């Protein structure tokens, strides 16, 4: 009580962090905490040897949608902003069809369906 | 405090003091003048900042003037005409002066021999004088005079009066230089030269120097000045002494019995019609109420507003503006406590609201604590705030802001010696 | 969060002493470890700080 | 049934746009090109750095300039030598040319694909009844962001499907129904 | 010569900030300081540049 | 940082900041130009230093 009321919690020495990457499990990364001494809540905490701990790997995903880039005929390649890409959900772009054969329907003044249902200009 | 006197900041990647920001109001380097809310004007002679008049009905006459002017300097002798731009006529000037005491300059007197067309104008400026006795690039006052405002005469009798929106505080023992600039090549001014005959009295000649403590200057680019030791401009400088109170009266004036109750509900000491409002009125449902407004005068009253003919809308304009400093990157010095200190002069119906942002101006926060007040002088009072802005964690960005506003045109606030420091506690 | 915006969790429990932070890169075995442990200051260290303050005010003068 | 990338050119003269499938349940997403004018941006401390725009779907910069008073252009920066668009997110000042001083604010105008919000950018209405009933995207609200004129608006929505079943009877007198494909 | 490797922070497109913080003396204290930067090239066109040199010392 | 912008230093017995030394590359007062190994040149407008060309 006196120690915490006077100085609070503090470290004396040690407790350095080092990454090792030991292959105990492919979904974890091993970390080593070096031996040290500290006073937590007024109680001494003396550790003579290093302690090994493991952190789970980050797999949570962020979604990028409607990422826009103007296509140039001179340069076909287009870059993606976020680096660690997992998968591309969809790529959409305006395309021109030339000389698509269509059969006239029997009904006069009717409607003939195009091969693609996303058309916007004839 | 030491940083307050620096007044220099680099453009690309400036080194900035960690956990410190101060504005001496002596340069534009510290200020974000391109900010949309930036509408403050500096006064480098006083190291102060204030609000300039912006226009965005009946007339009114300023009965009790807020100050009385007196002509302290006057060089009356004239002998020749000198073109304002001698070195560019197909096929600027300045004149130095000084005072032995601290004087409040209110207006200038100049004499023009000829002027250009209707659309031409002349820029009148007051600039400081450097250590080796030449004009410098600092400008303490500036105005634009149209051709109509420029009176002319063939005997140096017409005196055009120049007024500025802010008074020029001339410090004792310091030299200052009037500067006259215009792009037009058809502007001339009377000059008095030693040994030459007077224009109106050829029989007499200017024996000694016209003004001993001043020198006439000429330049082709308003940077390199060629002195004329034996010549001085014909000019006069007026200094003012403010009085206790000033009074405006408006010309006499939606149905009068509703109107006078409606009007005297809004015309009061605390709404934007500041001051002791009064009227007298006439019975019989007569339409002619006559209004009067009285207010407390001070040394910062604008000479331009005093000289100009008022209206009920030019007067009772609520001016607004703000100072915004450049964003400071405190990444290497995180903080959670801020000490905000500034000196502000607050006439009746004015406010100064300090603000800060930890996200590059995306959001502006306000201090919850009330400032502790210490009096600096008769006008200014020091306001200090010391608040733990963030309860837990630490910010990594800082951007200081001051918001200034007014109820009427004549009474404006003024700020100086802005110091902001941050801590991690 | 993305690497540009990732920050460590905020905690105010008195019962715990923070030793540092470990950052894991997205889908990788590599990890960045930094120690931010609060450490004591002996009387010699405080005297050295006082001497530094004395030098600071001397330089200010 | 899911309908995706249903395309229609937006006209400034006629805001309403129709949906092909009648029994619409919900609209998943409405996206259209929008122009932002006069977006305030703060210059970063790092010289030749990158300043992030409010929207990360930008694809074209129209104008970059500074102003000391409303309407007065102090300077206009030239694209391709003073700045460039990088990753559709940032104004990159890595080109050799001029740039604003650190800590100063400047304006930016750019185009981006905005995900329209229902009841804020558009409102959904209907005219008919039964099989002839139709759904429309009106873009009625005044403050809502509208698509650029003569640009494509993409709508993703779902709609109900019909089913046809056959009735059978066996030799035991058991009437039964086989469900068809929706 | 310092044994530690400097931590790097980018200043602009050309310059990079190099910082070293090393306990030069394990025991005792020095009483003199003289700063030096050694510049060298391996052709005539490509030359290095330096600016904003700041050196400070402590007793820890 | 503040000392970086000073750029002045007395000749005989100069008062110097204790535990501080900074060069703004704006003046020759801080520089030991007479040292044998001194072979840089100043660009005062940029506040930078570099190497000038030499033969052999």
């Amino acid at each position: 009580e006196r120690t915490y009321d006077e100085s609070g919690s503090y470290k004396v020495n040690g407790f350095e962090l080092f990454s090792e990457g030991n292959a105990e499990d492919d979904d974890h990364v091993s970390v080593v905490v070096d031996a040290g001494k500290a006073y937590v809540k007024g109680f001494k905490v003396d550790k003579p040897v290093s302690t090994r701990i493991s952190v789970p790997k980050s797999y949570d995903l962020g979604t990028a949608e409607n990422e826009s880039t103007i296509f140039n005929k001179s340069n076909n390649s287009i870059s993606l902003a976020n680096s660690p890409v997992k998968e591309i959900r969809r790529v959409t772009g305006q395309v021109l069809i030339e000389k698509e054969r269509v059969t006239r329907g029997a009904q006069g003044d009717g409607q003939d369906f195009l091969s693609n249902n996303t058309a916007f200009e004839i | 405090v030491n940083a307050l006197d620096d007044g220099a900041m680099e453009g690309q990647n400036p080194l900035t003091l960690r956990s410190v920001f101060s504005e001496g109001f002596i340069s534009l380097d510290k200020a974000d003048i391109t900010h949309p809310d930036f509408g403050i004007v500096f006064s480098f002679e006083d190291a102060e900042a204030t609000l300039a008049y912006t226009e965005a009905h009946i007339w009114g006459r300023l009965i009790s003037a807020p100050f009385t002017e007196e002509r302290t300097i006057y060089q009356g002798q004239a002998s020749e005409t000198l073109n304002v731009n001698p070195y560019n006529i197909p096929n600027p000037l300045a004149q130095s002066f000084q005072y032995d005491e601290n004087r409040t300059i209110s207006s200038l007197g100049l004499y023009f021999a000829s002027k250009g067309d209707k659309q031409s104008n002349v820029v009148i400026q007051i600039r400081g004088m450097g250590d080796q006795g030449y004009p410098n690039k600092t400008i303490y006052a500036e105005t634009v005079m149209n051709a109509d405002d420029i009176k002319v005469s063939n005997n140096a009798s017409a005196e055009t009066r120049v007024y500025f929106d802010d008074p020029m505080m001339a410090e004792g023992g310091k030299e200052y230089a009037i500067v006259i600039i215009t792009e037009n090549s058809d502007y001339t001014m009377w000059v008095g030269t030693r040994t030459k005959p007077k224009i109106d009295k050829p029989n007499e000649v200017i024996s000694g120097n016209p003004y001993l403590q001043g020198v006439l200057f000429s330049s082709s680019n308003a940077s390199t000045w060629t002195p004329h030791q034996n010549s001085d401009l014909k000019f006069g400088i007026y200094t003012s002494k403010f009085n206790e109170t000033a009074t405006i009266e408006f010309e006499p004036i939606k149905l009068i019995l509703d109107d006078m109750a409606s009007s005297t509900t809004f015309d009061q000491l605390k709404w934007e019609p500041i001051g002791n409002y009064q009227d007298l009125d006439v019975l019989g449902l007569a339409r002619q109420v006559k209004l009067r407004a009285t207010f407390e005068s001070n040394r910062y009253i604008s000479p331009l507003m005093s000289s100009s003919d008022l209206t009920f809308t030019t007067f009772l304009t609520e001016l607004t503006g703000s100072y915004v400093g450049r964003a400071i990157d405190m990444t290497e010095a995180p903080y959670n406590t801020v000490r905000f200190s500034y000196e502000a002069f607050l006439p009746k119906g004015t406010k100064v609201v300090p603000k800060y942002s930890a996200d590059d101006g995306k959001t502006w926060k306000t201090f919850t604590k009330s400032p502790t007040t210490t009096r600096a002088n008769n006008e200014f009072t020091r306001y200090v705030i010391d608040e733990k802005v963030k309860s837990s964690g630490t910010n990594t960005k800082l951007q200081v802001r001051l918001d200034l506003s007014t109820e009427n045109s004549f009474l404006r606030p003024r700020v100086r010696r802005l110091m902001v420091t941050t801590r991690d506690e | 969060n993305i690497m540009r915006l990732v920050t460590p969790p905020l905690n105010t429990d008195p019962e715990n002493l923070q030793l540092g932070t470990v950052t894991v890169l997205p889908d990788s075995d590599e990890a960045v470890c930094i120690s931010f442990a609060i450490t004591r200051l002996s009387m010699e260290d405080l005297q050295k700080v006082k001497t530094r303050v004395d030098n600071l005010e001397y330089n200010q003068a | 049934g899911t309908a995706e990338n249903e395309s229609t050119i937006f006209n400034k003269s006629n805001n309403s746009i129709s949906l092909a499938n009648s029994p619409v349940k919900e609209i998943r997403r409405v996206t259209g090109q929008v122009l932002i004018e006069k977006e305030r941006v703060t210059r970063g401390a790092q010289g030749d750095g990158q300043d992030f725009l409010s929207n990360n779907t930008a694809f074209e910069i129209v104008k970059v300039w500074t102003e000391t008073s409303p309407g007065v252009t102090t300077k206009e920066y030239k694209q391709g030598e003073d700045f460039r668009l990088t990753d559709g997110q940032t104004i990159d000042w890595s080109p050799q040319g001029q740039e604003p001083s650190g800590g100063t604010s400047y304006y930016v105008s750019y185009k981006y694909n905005k995900r329209m919000e229902a009841g804020k950018d558009y409102e959904v209405t209907t005219q008919g009844e039964g099989l002839s009933k139709k759904w429309y995207i009106n873009f009625t609200p005044s403050n809502g962001a509208k698509p650029i004129d003569q640009t494509v608006v993409l709508v993703d929505y779902t709609y109900y499907l019909a089913r046809k079943d056959s009735v059978f009877i066996n030799k035991y007198g058991d009437i039964a129904i086989l469900p068809g494909e929706p």
